[PDB]
C-alpha cells in the first residue's frame, strides 16, 4: 500500500457515504438514488439498506447507460427534486460529458435561471486502486475544472466524505463528488450518525508549517502528510499541508496566504501532469505570490501516459517522488 | 418451454431471420383530407369553435411572426432565425391536447407550443434581440426560447440531450402524484443520437408518464432520410423499447392532437410512455396545415375572406407593435454576462466581473456601449 | 397515396396505436434438444467428426482454464479474473462458422473465440499476469485479451465502444473488396449504451458486412433484464434498424454455428448487418452446452468415458504447464510504461521516461524491482 | 471584427482544408471522408466537390449522432485506411468525448502496438464567431490536453492550416484538428496547390522581440500581433510573438527559449481561464525559467462562464484586454 457533531461511530468511507445517503433521503423526501447496481447496495456497498429502507421508487437501478443516466438526473433536478446519481467508475463518467458540460454546467446561466438543476449530485468512485489499470484508476478532476457551472469535489477521508457529500447534495448547482475508491475499506474513523456539512470552495491546512507548502487532495492528501513527516525528519524541513477539497471552485486564498508565508509550493497529484489540475492552482499561486516564491513551483504527478496495470507502482506520484522533488526544491 | 430471463418466447425448430417491414410500414393516420373534410366521423373530435380558432389563429399568427423575424434576420438586425414552416401543425395540434400545466421539452422548432400558450410577442421577440425583456438575460442564440410560468423548458441547441432530461422530469412528476404528463419533441436526424436511445428505454424500464413526439420531416440539414436511418421510420423503433407507437399525418391538426390527447390520456394513467412520429413536408435556418385547417373552417362556416383579411390584418399589426418595441429596447448591463453561472457567483468570477468593469472604465470607448443598460 | 419521404406507408384512418409483442418474442432458435438429440434433421449442419471435436476440445479446455485462472486470483497470484462459464457455446460456435481471418471486436467474455483460434495458453496467461510474454506489455487489466495474428482486436474494459468501430471496421472492409465480415460482441446490458444505437444505425444506413452478436445472459452485474429494457430483448430492436435478426439457444452449439455461418455468408454477400441474440444463463467477475454437446457426440459415437478422462488429464497437463511458466516470466521493463503512448514518444515523455529512471537509481530499494525484467 | 511550395492560389480558410482533402484523397486511395452533411459540401463548404471527384464511397454523410461518428471512425483506422472524421461544430464533440479518450488516445497503448487508430483525423470547427453564444463557439482543447495519446492542433490561417492538417492526416496518432470558423471566409493567403506539411508540435516565431513573449493560437494569434504593434507604438516594448499551432503535445523549447531571452510572457486564448491551456504553459515556464521571470506570467483569457451572445464583445480576450495586462506586465 502507497500510503462536535453528536455521536459517533468508526465508518470507513463507504460507510461514510451510505451514512449521508440515508440522513439526505430521511431528511429530504424528494430525494431519489440512482445508477447501475445501485438497488443492491452499489458494486463499492455505498448504497447497501436504502432500497430496503427508503423504498424502489427511491434507489433504483437504470438501463446501462451513462449519458442516460445524468440526463435522467438533470431532469429529475429541472422539477426541483434531488436526484443523486451514480457513475459505476469515474473512468465511465466520460460517456456523460454532454450532458455534464453542455447541458447541467449551463442549465442555470442559459435560461437566465428560469430553469436549473442545482439539485443534482453525480457521485463516482475515482482514482488509483493498486491493480485496476486504464479503466478503473482513473482520476478526471482536471477534465471537469474547466467547465463553468459545475462544482468537483474530492474528500479525503470519512469524515471529511460524509460532510462534503451532504454539502453537495444540498447545493444549489450540479456537484460532482468523487470518492477515492482506494479508501472505501481502509482506516475507519469516527463519523457523526447525524448530519453535518463542511463548506465547499475551502481547503483545510492540516497541519501548520512554514518553509514549505504541500496541497494535494484525495488520497494524495495523505501521501504529502507522510512527505511532511519525511522532510520534518530528513531534513529539518517545516512543511505546511493543505487539503484542497473542492477542485472548482477552488479556495485560492488558503493556498495563496500558506504560500505567501511559506515562499515554497509543490503540489502533487495521481492524474497525468499535463492539463491536470496542478497546472491551474500553480499558475495562479505565481500571479498572486510572485515576490514571495523562493523556488519554482513543483507539481509531482502521475505520467503522461494511461494509467497501466502493472507497472502502476512505478508510476503513480508517491511518497519517494514528492519528498525528492521537495529535497530540490527546498535546495534550489 | 425456454426458461431464458431475457426474453419470454417459444423454441422453433428452423433457421429464419426477422425481416423489417419498411416497405409497408407503419400507416400514417388522418383525419381530414387535403379538401379539411373528415374522413371517417367517428374519428373526429368535434372540438368546439373558439379552441378550433385560436389552433387556426395560433398558427397564422406564428407564420405572421416568422416572416417578419426572419426579414429581420436578413437585414442583420437580428443573428439568426429559423421558421416554423410546415411545423405550424405538429406544434399546435399537439399543444391544444396537452394540460396547460404538462411539461415541455423541445428540440427546435416549438415556438407554436408557446404561441398556443399565450406567450407575448414581446417575449419571443425580447430573446431573439437579447434585449432587457429577456428573461434570459441575452445570453443564448436567437430562437432558444423558454418559459417557467409556461412549463416550456429553455431550448438548448445540442440535438437529444433534452430527451432523457425528459424522462428524467416525467419520473419526478410520477412520484410527486402530479397527474401531469411531459412532452419531448426531436426530429428525426436527432433520434440518431445516443441520448434518444437513452430516453427511450429509460422511459420504457422506470415507467414514465411521458410523450415522445417526434417530427419526420425528411431532411436533417442537408442528410435524406436514406441517409439517417433504414428502418420503417422512427415509430417502428418504439415497440422495440416496449413503447406504444403512432404516426400521424403532421399536415393535419386533428390527426395531431387526436392522437397526442390519447397518448396522454393513457400516459398519465398508465405511467408508460408513448411514441408519436408527426410526418411532414420541410418547407423552409438563416397541402399545408394551415391551408388544410382553413379548408375545414370555412365549412363549418366558421371562416370566410372578410374574416381572413381582417385577421391577417391584425396580426400583422400586433407583430409589428411588438417588434418596435423589442427593437427600441437597450441590451442587458454586461454585468449579466457572469451571473447565474453558479446560483452564487463565486469570489474569483466576481473578481472578473470587477476586472471587466476596470477595463471598461479605461478602455469603453472601443466598446459598443451605447444600447447596453447601465 | 401518403407523400412523406420518411417513410413508405399507406393512411390509415382510425387511431391504433402500435403494441410490442413480449409475451410471445421473437422464437428462439434450437439444434438440438438437452438430450444432444437432433430436432429437425434439415438443420443439422452434419459438421464432420474432427471439427466437432475441436468444438468440444476448445470449450472443456477453456473451462479447465478458467478453473485454475479463478484459483489463480482468489490467491492474489493474478489481480483479476473472471470465467467463461456458460458462454462456451456461444463464444466456440460462432467462431467456427467465421473465416479464420474476420476481424473480432469483443465485448467481455470471448476467450473462447480466442481458443477455438488457437491463441497459445501461454498468451492468455502472460496478459492475465503481465508478463514479458505479454504482447500488450502488462498495460491491461487480466482478461484484456488481443492478438493481431488471430484478428482479434484488443478487448477494453468501457462497455459497447467496440460497436460503432465494429462498423467502421467493416465498412474499410467493404471497401478493400475485403470478402471479410466483421463480428461484434456485446452483451445485453451493453445493448443499452448511446454506442450500440449508433453501431446499429451506421452499419444499417453505410450497408457494412457485420454480424452483431449480443448474448443475452439475463443480467449485468446485479440488474436483471426487467431493469434493462421492456421490449423483447435485443433480437426485436434489430428489425427498428433494419437489421435481419435472429434469436437462438446459446447453449446449443449447432444453433450457434448455423446462425452465424448464414448470417456471415449474408453479409459478405449483401453487405448488410445481421444480429444474432443468444440466449444463455449466467453461471459464474473475481443445460450446459458443454454437457449437450457431450450428448451428441456419445451418440455417433464420438467420444466416451475412456476419452473424456484422457482429455480431461491431458487438458489439465497442458494448462499447468503453461500456468507454471507463466509464473516464473519476469514481468516487463517499467520503462514500457512509456512506449506506445503515442506512436513515438514525444521528447516530454522521455523526460518523464529519464526521471523514472533517474528516480530508480537513487530509490530503487523502495521498488518491487525483483521480477521486472532490466 | 475584433481582429517555395510551387504554384500558389489565394484560399481562404475553407479552402485550404479542401485543398488539403483534396490532396489527401488523390494520394491516399484509402482515405475517405466522413460526418453531418459532409456530402453536399458542409456547412462551411470545406468538402465541396469532394464526393462528385472522388466517389460517394469516400466521402459520405453519417447519421446524426456524433458518438458513433467517431467510433466508426477509429474502426475505419483500425484497419489501416485513412478515416477524416467531422464533428460540426466543435460544441458537439462532446457526446464523442469517451471515444476519444477513452478509446482512440489509448488503442496504441493498451494494445502494446498490436492495434492503433493512427490514420483517424477528427476535424470541427472551433472558436468564436461573433455571435455563435453558448454552442456555436466553444475551444474546447484544453479538455483534450489532458489526454495522453492524442494531438490537437488549431491553425492560425489558410497556409498554415492546409499544411498543419496534412501532417494530422498523415501522422500515425489519431489528431484533433481545429479550424477557426471565424477564419473561414475572412483574408485570402497565397497556398500552394500541391501538398506540403508543416511540423507538429513545433511552435512558430511569427516576429522577433526583445521585452516580453507573447503566445497564442487560432484567431488570438492576430489579436496579440496587433498587441505587439499597440506595445511597440505606445509603449516603445518590442515583443516577440509566437503561434503554438499544436495545444499537445506542445513545443515547450521554442517558448521557453524566448521567455529565457524576454524575461516576461503573456498567454492569451479565447476559452476560459480556469483549467484552460494557458495554465499548462504558464506553470511550465516557471518552472523552466523560473530565474530569469522579470514579472508574473500573465494569462489573458476568456472569463469563466459560458460563452454568452450579446455580451461576446465584452466577454472575448480582445486586444484591449491583452494590451492593459501587457502594460501592466511591463510596469511591475
Ligand atoms: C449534437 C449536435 N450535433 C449537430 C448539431 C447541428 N444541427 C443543428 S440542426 C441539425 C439537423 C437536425 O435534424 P432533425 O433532428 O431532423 O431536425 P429538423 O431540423 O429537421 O427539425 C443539425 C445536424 C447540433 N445542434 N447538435
Ligand atoms: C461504460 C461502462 N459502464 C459500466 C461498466 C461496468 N460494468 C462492467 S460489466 C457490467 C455489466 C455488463 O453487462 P452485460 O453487457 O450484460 O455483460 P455480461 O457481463 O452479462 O456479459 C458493467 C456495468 C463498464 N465496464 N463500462
Ligand atoms: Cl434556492
Ligand atoms: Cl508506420
Ligand atoms: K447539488
Ligand atoms: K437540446
Ligand atoms: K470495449
Ligand atoms: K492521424
Ligand atoms: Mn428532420
Ligand atoms: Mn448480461
Amino acid at each position: 500500500a502507497h500510503f462536535e457533531y453528536g455521536q459517533t461511530q468508526k465508518m470507513n468511507l463507504f460507510q461514510s457515504v451510505t451514512s449521508a445517503l440515508d440522513n439526505s433521503l430521511a431528511k429530504d423526501p424528494t430525494a431519489v438514488i440512482f445508477g447501475e447496481d445501485v438497488a443492491f447496495g452499489g458494486v463499492f456497498r455505498c448504497t447497501v439498506g436504502l432500497r430496503d429502507k427508503y423504498g424502489k421508487d427511491r434507489v433504483f437501478n437504470t438501463p446501462l447507460c451513462e449519458q442516460g443516466i445524468v440526463g435522467f438526473g438533470i431532469g429529475i433536478a429541472v422539477t426541483g427534486a434531488t436526484a443523486i446519481a451514480e457513475i459505476q467508475f469515474a473512468d465511465y463518467i466520460f460517456p456523460a460529458f454532454d450532458q455534464i458540460v453542455n447541458e447541467a454546467a449551463k442549465y442555470r446561466y442559459r435560461s437566465g435561471d428560469l430553469f436549473n438543476c442545482g439539485s443534482l449530485t453525480i457521485r463516482s468512485p475515482w482514482g488509483c486502486v493498486g491493480h485496476g489499470a486504464l479503466y478503473h484508476s482513473q482520476s478526471p478532476e482536471a477534465f471537469f475544472a474547466h467547465c463553468p457551472g459545475i462544482k468537483v469535489v474530492i474528500p479525503r477521508s470519512p469524515f471529511q466524505a460524509k460532510g462534503l457529500l451532504l454539502s453537495c447534495i444540498e447545493d444549489k448547482n450540479p456537484c460532482i463528488f468523487f470518492e477515492p475508491k482506494i479508501l472505501y475499506r481502509a482506516a475507519a474513523e469516527e463519523v457523526p450518525i447525524e448530519p453535518y456539512n463542511i463548506p465547499l470552495s475551502q481547503a483545510e491546512v492540516i497541519q501548520e508549517g512554514s518553509d514549505v507548502t504541500l496541497v494535494a487532495w484525495g488520497t494524495q492528501v495523505h501521501v504529502i502528510r507522510e512527505v511532511a513527516s519525511m522532510a520534518k525528519e530528513k531534513l529539518g524541513v517545516s512543511c505546511e499541508v493543505i487539503d484542497l477539497r473542492t477542485i472548482i471552485p477552488w479556495d485560492v486564498d488558503t493556498i495563496c496566504k500558506s504560500v505567501i508565508k511559506t515562499g515554497r509550493l509543490l503540489i502533487s497529484h495521481e492524474a497525468p501532469l499535463t492539463g491536470g489540475f496542478a497546472s491551474e492552482i500553480s499558475s495562479t499561486v505565481q500571479e498572486e505570490c510572485f515576490l514571495n516564491l523562493e523556488a519554482p513551483i513543483s507539481r509531482v504527478c502521475g505520467y503522461d501516459t494511461p494509467f497501466p496495470h502493472i507497472f502502476e507502482p512505478f508510476y503513480i506520484p508517491d511518497k519517494w517522488k514528492c519528498y525528492d522533488a521537495l529535497r530540490k526544491m527546498i535546495n534550489y | 418451454k425456454p426458461q431464458f430471463p431475457g426474453a419470454s418466447a417459444e423454441f422453433i425448430d428452423k433457421l429464419e431471420f426477422i425481416q423489417p417491414n419498411v416497405i409497408s410500414g407503419i400507416p400514417i393516420y388522418r383525419v381530414m383530407d387535403r379538401q379539411g373534410q373528415i374522413i371517417n366521423p367517428s374519428e373526429d373530435p368535434h372540438l368546439p369553435k373558439e379552441k378550433v380558432l385560436k389552433l387556426y389563429k395560433s398558427m397564422t399568427l406564428l407564420n405572421t411572426m416568422d416572416r417578419i423575424l426572419y426579414e429581420s434576420q436578413r437585414q442583420g438586425r437580428i443573428s439568426f432565425y429559423m421558421t416554423n414552416y410546415g411545423e405550424e401543425g405538429t406544434h399546435v395540434g399537439s399543444a391544444a391536447a396537452l394540460d396547460n400545466t404538462d411539461l415541455v421539452f423541445g428540440q427546435a422548432r416549438e415556438a407554436g407550443v408557446l404561441m398556443y400558450r399565450d406567450y407575448p410577442l414581446e417575449l419571443f421577440m425580447a430573446q431573439c434581440y437579447g434585449n432587457i425583456s429577456d428573461l434570459g438575460k441575452g445570453r443564448q442564440m436567437p430562437v432558444h426560447y423558454g418559459c417557467k410560468e409556461r412549463h416550456f423548458v429553455t431550448i438548448s441547441s445540442p440535438l437529444a440531450t433534452q430527451i432523457p432530461q425528459a424522462v428524467g422530469a416525467a419520473y419526478a412528476a410520477k412520484r410527486a402524484n402530479a397527474n401531469r404528463v411531459v412532452i419531448c419533441y426531436f426530429g428525426e436526424g436527432a433520434a440518431s443520437e445516443g441520448d434518444a436511445h437513452a430516453g427511450f428505454n429509460f422511459a420504457a424500464t422506470l415507467e414514465c408518464p411521458i410523450i415522445f413526439f417526434c417530427r419526420n420531416n425528411g431532411y436533417a440539414i442537408s442528410t435524406p432520410t436514406s441517409e439517417q436511418y433504414r428502418g420503417d421510420g422512427i415509430a417502428a423503433r418504439g415497440p422495440g423499447y416496449g413503447i406504444m407507437s403512432i404516426r400521424v399525418d403532421g399536415n393535419d391538426v386533428f390527426a395531431v392532437y387526436n392522437a397526442t390527447k390519447e397518448a396522454r390520456r393513457r400516459a398519465v394513467a398508465e405511467n408508460q410512455p408513448f411514441l408519436i412520429e408527426a410526418m411532414t413536408y420541410r418547407i423552409g435556418s438563416t397541402d399545408h396545415p394551415i391551408s388544410r385547417l382553413r379548408h375545414y373552417l370555412l365549412s363549418q362556416g366558421w371562416w370566410d375572406e372578410e374574416q381572413e383579411k381582417a385577421w391577417r390584418k391584425q396580426s400583422r399589426r400586433k407583430v409589428m407593435e411588438a417588434f418596435e418595441q423589442a427593437e427600441r429596447k437597450p441590451k442587458p448591463n454586461p454585468n449579466l454576462l457572469f451571473s447565474d453561472v453558479y446560483q452564487e457567483m463565486p469570489a474569483q468570477l466576481r473578481k472578473q466581473q470587477e476586472s471587466l468593469a476596470r477595463h471598461l472604465q479605461t478602455y469603453g470607448e472601443h466598446y459598443p456601449l451605447d444600447h447596453f443598460d447601465k
